[PDB]
């Protein structure tokens, strides 16, 4: 019955997602069985009502990230295909790492993929870029923690108005790409917490 | 002190994309990984 529950990412939940983007052993295959099992008992795809079964989405301030991380606003179920494409999209760069000949360069977590990823997360309306209603919903939930109301309203309007590089009063791929030329965030998209 | 100031193009002013992308990439990365799973009560 009821209990303290209180989940936690122990070396088991970490090692699992870690090998998902770190490797591809069975440690994750099993993790997909329980996760995908949340399908009320389907065991094939996952819908919004299933992700909430985890204490992360039900406690996330935006979660528009997890929601669009498994599938955009058009499908009602994410198959095992994206299950591993999303949780693994955090693989550390190892092909374009200055080298030009590894041994297994697969398309995943690449530059163009980095934008496509952070994009799906902020791409709630699918306008092809982060609109102001989307960017603001997050930007505000990320600074509202200590920003007044009229202060946030003016910090959000100037934020999307000053970064507006495509001039679409929206962003996702352009000033983001221009920003990577200053910071290799592509490798940052990797969980480790080791050193 | 030694040196001077207002010399060649110094550092650029803060950027909205940097501050927001830094906290967003950090919150969104650890925010979607905290999911993992391994807790299906199967009740
Ligand atoms: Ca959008
Ligand atoms: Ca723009």
């Amino acid at each position: 019955m009821g209990s303290r529950a209180s989940t936690l990412l122990r070396d088991e939940e970490l090692e699992e997602i870690k090998k998902e983007t770190g490797f591809s052993h069975s440690q994750i295959t099993r993790l997909y069985s329980r996760f995908t099992s949340l399908d009320k008992g389907e065991n094939g795809t996952l819908s919004r009502e299933d992700f909430q079964r985890i204490p992360e989405l039900a406690i996330n301030p935006l979660g528009d990230r997890i929601i669009n991380a498994f599938f955009p606003e058009g499908e009602d179920q994410v198959n095992f295909r994206g299950f591993m494409r999303t949780l693994a999209h955090f693989r550390p760069i190892e092909d374009n790492e200055k080298s030009k000949d590894v041994n297994g360069p697969e398309p995943l977590n690449s530059r163009s993929n980095k934008l496509h990823f952070a994009f799906r997360l902020y791409d709630l309306d699918k306008d092809e870029k982060i609109s102001r209603d989307e960017l603001l919903q997050v930007l505000r939930m990320m600074v509202g923690v200590n920003i007044s109301d009229e202060q946030l309203g003016s910090i959000a309007d100037r934020t999307i108005q000053e970064a507006d590089q495509d001039g679409d009063s929206a962003i996702s791929f352009t000033e983001f790409v221009k920003v990577l030329e200053k910071v290799d965030v592509e490798q940052k998209m990797s969980i480790r917490f080791l050193h | 002190v030694d040196l001077l100031a207002v010399k060649k193009k110094q550092e650029t002013k803060r950027s909205i994309n940097e501050e927001i992308h830094t906290q967003f990439l950090d919150h969104l990365l650890t925010g979607i990984e905290d999911i993992c799973g391994h807790y299906g009560h199967h009740h």
